[PDB]
């Protein structure tokens, strides 16, 4: 625990992918229980929450059609919560809306990097190949307790020391998005319709929690629930894109053990600025679970939070 | 100081493989967090280092065999798995082994001989 002097507005910001963006400010929002078609990513297979936000970058001459073609129309496209990563067989997923969008032709190659918002839930009810080959998917948009809220926020506070919502629906996402759990359990409280249910089962997951290992060889215990803090206004785990084009699932702690860090500090597209990441690895399996943040300026007094990727870790 | 040839004029062009090893750089180029050593030519005057062409005579860099896969001048593999090897083995005689540059390109060469080992 200790003061913080980094400003939680810049990471949600993105500026590493870039600044001059235009904005989009219009909303859309269809109605419960009607029918849409929607277009999805090819390639994205996480699953997203409503009200969270999903950093693009797309190099593939089809994505960037696809992206052109959703701005002259409706700004909404699909991801999918898929059982299987391998499979693309999926039930359940929530809507999309591009509220940023930049195109850069770098060294001739289109580039679009776009931010979105999840606005709806819903429930897919057939795929088909489009002739692009880029499926597109029939679904239908499905419908949507203070006490409970004191409970769960009086608990989040017992792990790190008004920056929640206070809205009922908007509070089950945020905990939902930003608990340790497994994606399955993430599945089980999109599929909860009603917002009082969502809340009692958060509860009760959240008051059994396990701590975190590696997953190739599951021998090293990494980190436990008490040392999760919150970096950002979004919350300790939020959603930043390397410059390859894959987005990475960031869960900020301030202390983990049985890791080696290999290099030199570096500030290279770096997602929370004003800081340098050290990559670091297990010290069995070597499967580089995340990268070790230290800052260059002694103003800032959460000098050095670990960042580690969800994707390489699972619950002991 | 000079760059190896990156593409020819007057040689053959097959269409044979090459494509499973242009999956194979994608795999190493973007793992990508070692790959910015090893990316583009070795630049000694920047580096400081005034002795590291004397020790190594051939230089062989990753964008190279990149260019030299676009434009077909490679009518076999072997000729591009030697020229990876090539590749890390100098890295191994210019630095020690408590190196971090060694620490890298072994989980790189990890990697290349496991892709190498799915070959059509
Ligand atoms: C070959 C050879 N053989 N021997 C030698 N070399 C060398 C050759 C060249 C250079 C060199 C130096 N400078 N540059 C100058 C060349 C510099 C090229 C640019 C390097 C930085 N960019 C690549 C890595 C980053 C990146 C890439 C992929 C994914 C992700 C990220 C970040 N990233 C995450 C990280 C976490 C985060 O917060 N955000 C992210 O986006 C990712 O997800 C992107 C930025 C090149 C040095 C050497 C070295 C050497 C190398 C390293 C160290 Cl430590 C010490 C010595 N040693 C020798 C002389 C003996
Ligand atoms: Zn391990």
């Amino acid at each position: 625990p200790n003061i913080i002097n980094f400003d939680t507005s810049l990471p949600t910001s993105h500026t590493y992918l870039g600044a001059d963006m235009e904005e989009f400010h219009g909303r859309t929002l269809h109605d419960d229980d009607s029918i849409q078609v929607i277009p999805v990513l090819p390639q994205v297979m996480m699953i997203l929450v409503p009200g969270q936000t999903l950093p693009l970058q797309l190099f593939h001459p089809q994505e960037v059609s696809m992206v052109r073609n959703l701005i002259q129309n409706d700004r909404t496209f699909a991801v999918l919560a898929y059982s299987n990563v391998q499979e693309r067989e999926a039930e359940f997923g929530t809507t999309a809306e591009i509220y940023a969008y930049r195109e850069e032709q770098d060294f001739g190659i289109e580039i679009v990097k776009v931010k979105a918002i999840g606005r709806q839930r819903f429930k897919v009810l057939e795929l088909r190949t489009q002739s692009d080959g880029i499926q597109q998917a029939k679904v239908q948009i499905l419908p949507e307790a203070e006490t409970l809220m004191d409970r769960i926020k009086k608990q989040l506070r017992e792990w790190d020391e008004d920056s929640l919502p206070s809205n009922p629906i908007d509070f089950s996402y945020w905990v939902a998005a930003n608990l340790p759990i497994d994606d399955s359990l993430r599945i089980q409280l999109l599929k909860i319709d009603s917002a009082i249910q969502r809340l009692r089962c958060e509860l009760d997951i959240m008051n059994k929690c396990t701590s975190l290992c590696c997953k190739q060889c599951q021998e090293t215990e990494i980190t436990t629930k008490n040392e999760i803090f919150s970096l950002s206004r979004e919350g300790p785990m939020a959603a930043y894109v390397n410059p390859h084009g894959y987005v990475h699932e960031i869960l900020t702690v301030y202390k983990a053990c049985n890791l080696n860090l290999i290099g030199r500090p570096s500030t290279e597209h770096s997602w929370f600025p004003g800081y340098a990441w050290t990559v670091a690895q297990c010290k069995i399996c070597a499967s580089h679970i995340g990268w070790k943040f230290t800052a260059t300026k002694k103003d800032m007094s959460p000098q050095k939070f670990w960042g580690l990727t969800r994707s390489a870790l699972i619950p002991t | 100081d000079s760059q190896q040839h990156p593409a020819p004029e007057k040689s053959s062009k097959v269409s044979e493989q090459l494509k499973c090893c242009s999956g194979i750089l994608k795999e190493m180029f973007a793992h990508a967090a070692y790959a910015w050593p090893f990316y583009k030519p070795v630049d000694v005057e920047a580096l400081g280092l005034h002795d590291y062409c004397d020790i190594i005579k051939h230089p062989m860099d990753m964008s190279t065999i990149k260019s030299k896969l676009e434009a077909r001048e490679y009518r076999d593999a072997q000729e591009f798995g030697a020229d990876v090897r090539l590749m890390f083995s100098n890295c191994y005689k210019y630095n020690p082994p408590d190196h971090e540059v060694v620490a890298m390109a072994r989980k790189l060469q990890d990697v290349f001989e496991m892709r190498f080992a799915k070959m059509p």
